[PDB]
RNA sequence: GGGAUAAGUGCUGAAAGCAUCUAAGCAUGAAGCCCCCCUCAAGAUGAGAUUUCCCAACUUCGGUUAUAAGAUCCCUCAAAG
RNA sequence: UAACUUGGGAGUCAGAACAUGGGUGAUAAGGUCCGUGUUCGAAAGGGAAACAGCCCAGACCACCAGCUAAGGUCCCAAAAUAUAUGUUAAGUGGAAAAGGAUGUGGCGUUGCCACAGAGUGACACUGCGCCGAAAAUGUACCGGGGCUAAACAUAUUACCGAAGCUGUGGAUUGUCCUUUG
């Protein structure tokens, strides 16, 4: 997990969902997981 | 100087019962604070009290609109340094529903020697029954 | 039987034998006046309308001309040497109603 | 430290609510017939008569 | 601030001592022997109850 | 020790034929929050509850009166001050 | 309805904020130095919760009388829980940017009728919201309770509201004598 003001995708696989009024990016590679953009 | 004032000798008072079932906390509190104060009878007499006793019933059924059952905090202080406490409006109602209604209506009556005596005409009870059968409390319907 | 007269830029509720105080008229003491503008005749009698009832004069006798209780009009402004003092007595007429 | 304000006649007369002496609490003697102090001797003529 | 430390009259207040143990209970005299010490001065009233924990 | 939660972990599940912890719904999850543990507390003027004790004489007041159950003045004292 | 002229008597020579043109400072300061207006100084009353300078308005005195201004109408606190049509789910309203994003309304422009059957992908231009958002005694950036309309845009209709204007009495001072008034 990495928390940053800017959350953008890094690979073809990564996808951008929204949980509980926050924008995150789930993805296969656990290094790509990010939150709160 | 033809104006009529009302004294203790000429004042009478009725008893009413209001049901809190399916009612907003702030849409019911506003109407009850105009009965206790006596702004529905022609002899207003601001110096004297002319209000009517009201009895709330089913005060647990009170309903809040939108995310409040978890986003409205009631704070208090105990005068000791660092002692400031809080309780969420959801938990208050599942714990002590008489207090909830009774501290919303009293923040609408004036803070004087006379508004303290009009806050003692409010009786609040969660159960569908009430122990005041000795009077003849007639029902009042909120508009 | 009460009526609503309009005498001195104001209105007055009137009943038979009631003592009423109004603004200074020119009529002498011991004379008899009359009011030509009656607005509302009601109570026991028939409810009527407006702007003004037709006919329907009210009569009264003049008892005394006078001057009201004295007051004092004082004002000032602090830290500025400015004060002022005045007196005042407003005159009046007392009547008694005897036919509505 | 010195007093900052004067003291009024009202606040001075409340303090002395409690500045009073009590009744000596005496009884008549069954000889002298004159008031005497309890558990003392009669001064007028001394007869304790325990 | 309310709750400061200043001089004042100390002692006289109810105290509890938890988890004490009994040694010998001596009938024919009605005395108990408790392992440890007990609050209060001599000739004073004490209570004895089973522990809560 | 039980209750409700934080960051996280999920189960079911659509809006969007798939996918997805969330929007409806159902869980789990901290020395922290609320009860549990320990003292104070009915002047809480909203002044609570329980078991016991005392309860007639004079009046034209419609109220008075001292005396009852009880507590004090005074005295001998300390485990108190 | 003011002007100039000659004579008598003066006070003033420490100014302040707000808006709009500019120097200086850092496109900083309730900073400072000039131009141009107004209000305070020397001005009470009503609103902005309290608040010399901001929005309205210039008190001769008396009144349990009327119509309005700024600002307002669920309760404290006088007057719409009014009407019609829309938006916002954050308590936004009720403090703040670069940047980030399948939040949701509009408006157009289009490629393909498939994308995995009824529809599908790519772009501008815009309304209102979300993240970015951490401080010291006590909630503590709506005045409070409270509000999902009692919030916001658009349009009407009423009502409240000042020592303002009017109504009726009285007082002084000037001009005219329409009626020794």
């Amino acid at each position: 997990m990495k928390v940053r003001p800017s959350v953008k995708p890094i690979c073809e696989k990564c996808k951008v969902i929204k949980r509980k009024g926050k924008v995150m990016v789930i993805c296969e590679n656990p290094k790509h997981k990010q939150r709160q953009g | 100087r033809q104006t009529f004032m009302a004294n203790e000798s000429n004042i009478e008072r009725k008893w009413y019962v209001i049901d809190a079932e399916g009612q907003t906390l702030g849409r019911l509190s506003s109407e009850v604070a105009s009965i206790l104060r006596g702004k529905n009878k022609v002899t207003y007499t601001p110096h004297v009290d002319t209000g009517d006793y009201v009895i709330v019933i089913n005060a647990s059924k009170i309903e809040f609109t939108g995310n409040k059952e978890t986003d409205k905090v009631y704070y208090r202080h105990s005068n000791h340094p660092g002692g400031i406490k809080s309780i969420t409006a959801g938990e208050l109602r599942r714990t002590n529903p008489e207090r909830l209604i009774e501290n919303s209506i009293k923040g609408m009556l004036p803070s004087t020697r006379l508004g303290e005596k009009q806050g003692k005409k409010l009786f609040v009870y969660g159960g569908a029954e009430h122990p005041h059968a000795a009077q003849q409390p007639e029902n009042y319907e909120l508009r | 039987m009460f009526a609503i007269i309009e005498t001195g830029g104001k209105q007055i509720k009137v009943e038979e034998g009631q003592e009423i105080f109004v603004e200074k008229l020119d009529v002498n003491e011991g004379d008899t006046f009359t009011f030509d503008k009656v607005l509302f005749v009601g109570g026991d009698s028939v409810k009527v309308g407006a702007p003004t009832v037709e006919g329907a004069t009210v009569t009264a006798t003049v008892n005394k001309q006078g001057r009201g209780k004295k007051i004092t009009v004082f004002t000032y402004k602090r830290r500025k040497n400015s004060k002022r003092k005045k007196g005042h007595r407003q005159p009046y007429t007392k009547l008694t109603i005897d036919k509505i | 430290a010195v007093p900052k304000r004067r003291t009024s006649k009202t606040r001075k007369n409340k303090r002395r609510t409690h500045f009073k002496i009590s009744v000596p609490g005496m009884t008549e003697c069954p000889n002298c017939g004159e008031y005497k102090l309890s558990h003392r001797v009669c001064k007028n003529c001394g007869s304790y008569n325990g | 601030f309310k709750g400061q430390k200043m001089p004042g009259r100390m002692g006289g207040n109810t105290v509890t001592v938890q988890n004490l143990e009994v040694v010998q209970v001596d009938t024919e005299n009605k005395v108990i022997l408790v392992k440890g010490n007990v609050p209060g001065p001599k000739k004073g009233l004490v209570e004895i109850r089973t522990s809560i924990k």
